[PDB]
């Protein structure tokens, strides 16, 4: 495999703030790492010496929904470094260490999960990562954490909820600017275990444009897992920024 | 004694025909440190000599 | 003329027919096939395209 | 500690039955070890966890991997019933009960872990 | 409190502000090396593992930065290379690895079908006609 | 025109070494399956 | 798209989701023919 | 048409080889060997007949701005034993100052 102690060469990828470490027989995805030297979950980690305190992780898409939409190739991914991210869904922080690193020290990803022991996770590794708060509060209400979260850019939302679409709705209705980036990652076996997946997907892109968004991409991230798809879309207009 | 240390990079060069390195320890001295530009080479050069003496 | 130990038996053709068309179709679509193996995640294993946007803009 | 627990009116029983009926189509785990291996290789659809586990903390270590995955987990409060409807000839604490791309059961899969994520 | 400035007024950019600094390709010819092998990785698989199809005109990326993996904590005992495995470039790695007769072996036939008819056979040719 | 006398830059060459000549032969192995592929590749895309 | 083996829409299950046109529309009028009823008797599924 | 033909209507006729008491000689040539001689030596020909055309058609006081950079094909008599029709091309080297000797020597 992609064995410890291989030597791979760390290009830039399409989007900011990504990179492709390619190298040998597997080339695989990677993010600058905010902490260096220290891994978050025991992952395999890069480390080049320029000519210490650089290094890049690498983002397994079998483990992250993000990572297998950018491996799956969407347009955009609307986080650039700088840009605030609100994550609904940060089961224990793992995939939102990925999006910290993305956004660098000068963003901030706002973490929001709901059980209480993966709440624990979030804070240790929100304790590591200085950019990225921890917000224990259930997101199907929104008021709880108005104090904490302002105008951000990006959402990002991994709720296996049923109803999602309405969550989402009113999150973006309280927390998003006005071209507001999101992504959406829908599991059509937890939205509707009965209905064929296209057509749950379709749905799910109807609701959302009843809830104001203007959906503009959308891949089935396939070879990854089964019956996902993530939906690409910006808040109240057709162009991202402006 | 010019060349102590950066003795690598000396035998490199030599033995690839490229071109040696000017210093080897003596660069953190005090007096080869006030010079800037090729009179560091030439400092280094002349603070040697007067260090073999 | 001459035909096929294929074409004497109807099942079987009608058995190798569809493995070629199951084998033609992971060439086009990407089949799930399996998540990550036991081994872990051995990096994306052949290839990764940057310049490549395969999304069905909406 | 167990919050999402099963409650007595025919789903406790609902849920050993889909489970004995795994267990025939082979296409279950069983034992702690293999519901965690299970879930971390992200086959799974579904976990049952007893819940009069002598001390609880190994059903409290699984909830963990099972919300990071997103895959519904729910306790049932017996494992002498939870081995008995495996047919294991010992006392099972975590079931885990997997996918496949074509199978009648997976219907009772569906309804089974839509009133799990009602219960949830 | 407020002293005199020091004046110091007297193309592409050398990092990257977006991608946290990588620094540009010092193209040496061991990056050189590791480049031509890296566009060349369908062959060095020989059919095993086939790759995607990318082929620009120029395979030397303007960023790049030779790395290390350093260590999955999940797996340690054969998704490590020992330490008569880990080599200095990718190409090291390549040689060091297995199928070098195998690469040796299609080579030969190549230049057997490349020799084939272009001028030795000629040269048997009239040498058996003036013989 | 192929020069027939040596000159200062080919007489002052440094003989490479073993390991660099391996990596040498390997690069050049390579090279040349690569091209054949890439020519059998085009003549059955052509074909078809 | 997902759910499709080679021009086979698997994606199509019943209840049928059927778009309408309006010469299809003008037409099911003009013909005194019920719109619902008659997408049902045709397809012999329920349509939304 | 295609069906109307049984598989002895279709099976291939063989070529014969050279006879062994010739094959010294080289390989019966037939008509695909032929037709690629005849190919190869029909385009040599069209660019000989072409560049004989330009030969022909040539302006005798023209001056294009490479004549003061490159050495001319000259004739038999000018350049001598050594000449050839073609332009001398350079192969890169050039005559190099002390300084830059001096230090190579050194290197050396």
């Amino acid at each position: 495999g992609a064995k410890a102690g291989k030597k791979v060469i760390v290009e830039p990828h399409r989007h900011k703030g990504v990179f492709v470490a390619r190298g040998g027989k597997e080339d695989l995805l990677c993010t600058a790492n905010l902490v260096p030297g220290e891994s978050v979950y025991g992952e395999k980690r890069i480390s080049v010496e320029t000519p210490t305190k650089t290094e890049y992780r690498i983002w397994n898409p079998f483990r992250s929904k993000l990572a297998a939409g950018i491996l799956g190739g969407l347009e955009t991914i609307y986080m650039k470094p700088g840009s605030k991210v609100l994550y609904l869904g940060a089961a224990s922080g793992t995939s939102v260490s990925h999006v910290a690193d993305i956004v660098g020290p000068t963003g901030a990803v706002y973490a929001v999960e709901f059980s209480h022991r993966s709440g624990r996770d979030l804070i240790n590794m929100a304790t590591r990562r200085t950019n990225v708060i921890p917000i224990v509060e259930d997101a199907r209400k929104p008021m709880a954490y108005r104090m904490l979260v302002p105008m951000v850019d990006v959402i990002f939302a991994d709720v296996a909820q049923p109803d999602q679409a309405r969550i989402v709705g009113i999150n973006a209705r309280l927390f998003l600017k006005q071209g507001g980036g999101l992504l959406i990652s829908i599991k059509a076996s937890c939205i509707d275990s009965t209905a064929p997946p296209e057509q749950v997907f379709a749905s799910e892109v109807q609701k959302l444009r009843e809830d104001k968004f203007f959906p503009k991409e959308q891949l089935t991230l396939e070879p990854y897992e089964r019956d996902h798809a993530m939906v690409s879309c910006v808040y109240l207009q057709k162009e991202f920024e402006g | 004694i010019q060349i102590l240390g950066a003795e690598k990079a000396l035998f490199r060069a030599l033995k690839t025909k490229h071109a040696t390195p000017k210093y080897g320890i003596i660069y953190h001295a005090s007096l080869v440190g006030q010079a800037s530009g090729p009179n560091k080479g030439k400092i280094a050069r002349q603070l040697a000599a007067k260090i073999a003496l | 003329p001459n035909r096929k130990k294929e074409q004497r038996n109807p099942r079987v053709k009608k058995r190798k027919k569809y493995e070629e068309k199951q084998k033609k179709l992971r060439s086009v679509k990407a089949v799930y096939k399996g998540g990550e193996g036991p081994g872990g995640y051995q990096g994306e294993l052949s290839g990764i395209k940057t310049n490549l946007v395969k999304s069905v803009k909406l | 500690a167990a919050w999402p627990k099963a409650e007595d009116p025919a789903l406790v029983q609902e849920l050993l039955d889909c489970v004995q009926q795994a267990s025939h189509y082979r296409q279950l785990k069983k034992g702690a070890n293999e519901t965690t291996k299970s879930v971390n290789r992200g086959t799974s659809e579904l976990v049952i966890l007893a819940a009069d586990t002598q001390p609880l903390s190994i059903v409290l270590h699984i909830p963990l991997i099972c919300e990071e995955k997103n895959v519904p987990y729910v306790y049932v409060p017996s494992k002498v019933a939870l081995g008995r409807a495996c047919g294991v000839s010992r006392a099972v604490i975590a079931v885990s009960l997997t996918s496949n791309e074509a199978s009648d059961l997976n219907s009772k899969i569906r309804a089974l872990r839509d009133k799990v994520e009602r219960l949830a | 409190e407020l002293s005199v400035r020091v004046p110091q007024l007297p193309g592409p950019p050398d990092t990257l502000s977006d991608w946290y600094n990588i620094p540009r390709t010092n193209l040496t010819p061991e990056l050189k090396r590791d480049l031509q092998l890296l566009r060349m990785r369908d062959v060095v698989a020989m059919g095993k593992q086939f790759f995607k199809k990318d082929n620009r005109k120029d395979f030397v990326p303007e960023y790049c930065q030779v790395g290390t993996i350093i260590a999955g904590a999940t797996d340690g005992v054969s998704g490590r290379l020992t330490r008569k495995e880990r080599k200095r470039t990718i190409v090291e790695e390549v040689l060091s690895s297995d199928s070098v007769s195998k690469y040796k072996r299609k080579y030969h036939e190549i230049q057997e079908h490349k020799k084939s008819g272009r001028k030795g056979y000629y040269k048997k040719l009239m040498a058996a006609r003036k013989r | 025109k192929p020069q027939k006398k040596e000159t200062y830059m080919q007489k002052r060459a440094v003989v490479v070494g073993r390991e660099e000549r391996k990596l040498r032969d390997l690069m050049q192995k390579l090279t040349t399956i690569r091209k054949e592929k890439i020519a059998k590749r085009k003549a059955k895309k052509e074909a078809q | 798209p997902s759910s499709m083996f080679f021009e086979h829409n698997e994606a199509l299950v019943p209840p049928y989701n059927v778009l309408v046109d309006t010469n299809f529309l003008s037409r099911t009028v003009g013909a005194k023919l019920p719109l619902l009823e008659s997408a049902m008797d045709c397809l012999y599924a329920s349509v939304n | 048409m295609s069906s109307l033909r049984h598989a002895i209507q279709r099976r291939a006729h063989k070529e014969r080889a050279q006879p062994l008491e010739r094959q010294r000689l080289g390989i019966l040539e037939k008509k695909k060997d032929y037709r690629l001689r005849a190919r190869d030596y029909k385009k040599k020909q069209a660019v000989l007949k072409s560049l004989r055309q330009k030969a022909a058609e040539r302006n005798e006081d023209e001056f294009y701005f490479g004549m003061m950079s490159r050495k001319g094909p000259g004739s038999a008599l000018t350049r001598g034993k050594g000449f050839t029709g073609t332009v001398d091309g350079d192969r890169g080297n050039k005559a190099l100052s002390v300084e830059t000797v001096r230090l190579l020597k050194t290197q050396d």
